[PDB]
RNA sequence: UAAGGAACUCGGCAAAAUGACCCCGUAACUUCGGGAGAAGGGGUGCUCUUUAGGGUUAACGCCCAGAAGAGCCGCAGUGAA
RNA sequence: UAGGAGCUAGCCGUCGAAGGUGGGACAAAUGAUUGGGGUGAAGUCGUAACAAGGUAGCCGUAUCGGAAGGUGCGGCUGGAU
RNA sequence: CGGUACCUAAUCAGAAAGCCACGGCUAACUACGUGCCAGCAGCCGCGGUAAUACGUAGGUGGCAAGCGUUAUCCGGAAUUAUUGGGCGUAAAGCGCGCGUAGGCGGUUUUUUAAGUCUGAUGUGAAAGCCCACGGCUCAACCGUGGAGGGUCAUUGGAAACU
RNA sequence: AUGGAGAGUUUGAUCCUGGCUCAGGAUGAACGCUGGCGGCGUGCCUAAUACAUGCAAGUCGAGCGAACGGACGAGAAGCUUGCUUCUCUGAUGUUAGCGGCGGACGGGUGAGUAACACGUGGAUAACCUACCUAUAAGACUGGGAUAACUUCGGGAAACCGGAGCUAAUACCGGAUAAUAUUUUGAACCGCAUGGUUCAAAAGUGAAAGACGGUCUUGCUGUCACUUAUAGAUGGAUCCGCGCUGCAUUAGCUAGUUGGUAAGGUAACGGCUUACCAAGGCAACGAUGCAUAGCCGACCUGAGAGGGUGAUCGGCCACACUGGAACUGAGACACGGUCCAGACUCCUACGGGAGGCAGCAGUAGGGAAUCUUCCGCAAUGGGCGAAAGCCUGACGGAGCAACGCC
């Protein structure tokens, strides 16, 4: 099989090998049918502090590597 | 252990039995794995056994045990006779 | 030695946690009490609920004084606090869950129900 | 209201837990010193390890310990040795 | 000074109890200053290590230890006032 | 002799439910008495609005009055020429 | 279960109806009693001496082993309105500015495929709802075969519109 | 596309806005009046309040010691020449124990939980799985122990606390084989990483019962045994979305967010403990308080949508209240243990016990909701070669116009 393959945008590269991407998509409203953007900070596991703030990063899910990060990095489409 | 059973449907004084391969620890009228066919004692003359015998042999070859009445149902059609030729070959 | 205005812990689930003595009943001029002596007393700290409430005047028997009793064989017994069981004017208690050790010297005062509802009697 | 089977199960679980903690403490003792004997480069660095790896699957073919904690203990000994 | 603990008494009068230092917390109400050391708690001996500040300085040393572990002893470690 | 390997029981201190206190927060019930409202029948007293309703009304604000209301200042026409 | 379901004979019009409404909504009314009293009332409202609205009696009607009241829920209610409402005076425009986030945004070309559309699967158990047969003496009910999973995910494509 | 109506009411009289009140459906309904039945359903919604009594989880002698009962070979004969005195081959029957397995399913309830609890769709190159089925390889050689029983003491008791014996498919020691594990090579992926041959060192099992035929034997069929693979099953964790009312709740966190180690878990991980770093979440509603098991479904509506969770299924949570571990494949366990607490019960006062939110039933609450019934014959479940036993699951009977026909 294969795992989910989301793409996003980093928000805060803090210390110690962790970045947090921002996958933004468009849920529709239930009753009125208006599209609305919403955000989802997905913590992910950088290998060696590679990606910097401002980059758009492709990610993939993995086994739970910590309490709140579940995802890993695969590829960086653009950076700053 | 999985075992082919009889889950009863139908009303009072009118039993209708569907035959079911299910786990032995589920309840009688509860969750099932697959529903093979039916069985109806209170019809006109027959018991009206319907069994898709291509699928009942998929369970008998990996641990399903008939329990004393579906073993009569499968023998009435002839699944249990034809079950030996997989073991004989 | 338990006289007027001594605070005693209440040693059952009768609804009281602390109680102070009004009089030591018995005779006239009777000053002190020990194990087996019935005292009339007002509860000061009461459990919310139960039977008795703060400001009731109850009768109650002394169990386990701090200055305990002497026995016929020259033996003594002493306890670390003064305790008390609220009774129901037939030498029978209010509660069913008497707490703490009870002195032996109230078996002979017809408080057998208090003994049977208690822990190990010494 | 004790059913008359459960009064026999409380008996046979005291009889069966005494045999367990005798064996289960022996497996934890025999790896407490063999992991010490992997350190210090002592004499029985190939004899106590053969005793420790022995007892941690005497207690794994029986259901004292699970067969993945057995392999986790005997890898913490034999890697460091 | 047993036991009790304001029952004394016109009235807690007197006596008792509180107190040092450090740390933690400190309410109603306010004229915003206060209240407030509110209350309420906790710690304190000695010995050995660790480094550790103030600098004393050629510095660790001189000098208060900046603090943490470890150990010892008594009923009790601002052990008296 | 039995002893060593162990093991058990016990003992030592870290974590631990409940309980003990302590000050606040929050929530609920109750409380002598209390002040507005609603509704009723009217005990009783006025006439403020509606006709330029007896001094055009109304809005904001200050003050006065037992209240209805009155007055000053500004605004409005949802008023009279 | 159970001498139960059921089937054969024997006898008898035997023993087997009430319940709420009657003004107008709402198809069913006349007469006595009572005379703002006793009382009714879902709404509007009936009663003070000729009450089709009160109380009873004869009628009639709704429908029936039930009938009526009450409680709660949805509908009627377009009285929360996306479908499908409003804001001069009926309830409703902040006393007006500057602006953050957000929402929305002129024309053309190339382009991508998030939204969008389209077709390949897989799945959204059984029971029920709808449809068609079968078994109940009919019906309730029960069983079997079908709309069918249309919510979603995986996979190709389309490129106008965001 | 078989799919949508209305009326009354502000006024002296209209139009409009606008609420109110009806006509229609349903219910776990209740109450009043009345009441032949029959068939299918349904029947504590309140107090997750307390419970008298039976009674719901047992089974296996073909795992094996004992026991007990008793036929059958049953002497001499008390001569009552059949009563057995005892003796016995003991056939065979029954159980109080040891042991295996089941007690984790079935059954009940909805208190807690706004949460990966649930629904839906995924992921596990981070997972475990007794019985069942399939495939092979095995089952060798020894040992001591302890209930029962006998004896003692405490207790009127029931059960503790001693002393000495005994058996096993109980327990334990030793041999013999692994694709486990740790060291070295050759493929492919989606980051750690996998799969499939290799090749070296250490490590680890066990059970006999009841048959058959024949050799005073030695192979043997049935099903237990344990070893390694699979399959089937059941379980676990993680993730995307979908999840009530309040902002008259706006700052929440401090193992909290990462790191590097170490332990430990079936398994990944702040899961836990050390140090290092200051992060983490939040107006897209963190947090806080309040309310509520969720869904299939059911009721209603022309739809959009609203309402509900009785019954019937799926899942979760709980078992007087709060912690904890043991046994076991599986529990941190509804008719198991330990501890703490609140109640309750027996008592010779020496210490003992119990948990109906199982099935009927009682009291209490309430407008309101039933028999202390029959049966394992059906289907299902447990233990057994099996007969069979146990099954308040279930199949039926009873009461109630509660509903439908």
């Amino acid at each position: 099989n294969d795992r989910k393959v989301y793409v996003g945008k980093v928000v805060s590269d803090k210390m110690d090998k962790t970045i947090t991407v921002l996958v933004e998509t468009y849920k529709t409203h239930k009753l009125y049918g208006k599209r609305v953007k919403y955000s989802k900070k997905y913590k992910t596991h950088d290998e060696n502090n590679s990606a910097k703030l401002g980059d758009i990063v492709k990610i993939q899910e993995t086994r739970p590597l910590s309490a709140t990060k579940r995802f890993r990095l695969v590829e960086i489409v653009e950076e700053s | 252990a999985v075992k082919i059973r009889l889950t009863r449907l139908g009303s009072k004084r009118n039993p209708f039995y569907r035959i079911v391969v299910a786990d032995a620890r589920s309840p009688r009228d509860g969750r099932i794995i697959e529903q093979i066919g039916t069985y109806n004692p209170t019809s006109a003359n027959a018991p009206e056994i319907k069994v898709d015998e291509a699928l009942a042999l998929k369970w008998l070859n990996d641990g399903a045990k008939p329990t004393d009445t579906v073993h009569n149902i499968l023998s009435k059609e002839g699944i249990m006779k034809k079950f030996d030729e997989q073991k004989k070959a | 030695m338990i006289q007027q205005e001594t605070r005693l812990k209440v040693a059952d689930n009768s609804g009281a946690r602390e109680v102070l003595t009004i009089k030591v009943l018995g005779g006239s001029g009777r000053k002190t009490a020990n194990i087996g002596d019935v005292i009339v007393c007002t509860v000061k700290n009461a459990t919310p609920g139960g039977v008795v409430k703060k400001g009731d005047v109850v009768k109650a028997v002394i169990v386990r004084t701090k200055s305990g009793v002497r026995r016929n064989d020259g033996s003594y017994i002493k306890f670390d606090e003064n305790a008390c069981v609220i009774i129901r004017d037939d030498k029978g208690p209010r509660g069913t869950r008497i707490f703490g050790p009870v002195a032996r010297e109230l078996r002979e005062g017809n408080f057998m129900k208090i003994v049977s509802l208690a822990p190990e009697v010494l | 209201a004790n059913i008359k089977s459960a009064i026999k199960r409380v008996k046979t679980t005291e009889k069966a837990e005494a045999r367990n903690i005798s064996q289960k403490s022996a497996m934890r003792t025999a790896v407490k010193n063999a992991k010490t004997a992997v350190s210090n480069n002592a004499d029985n660095k190939n004899e106590l390890v053969s005793l420790a790896v022995k007892l941690v699957d005497k207690a794994a073919q029986s259901n004292l310990i699970h067969s993945n904690k057995a392999d986790r203990i005997k890898s913490q000994l034999m890697t460091a040795n």
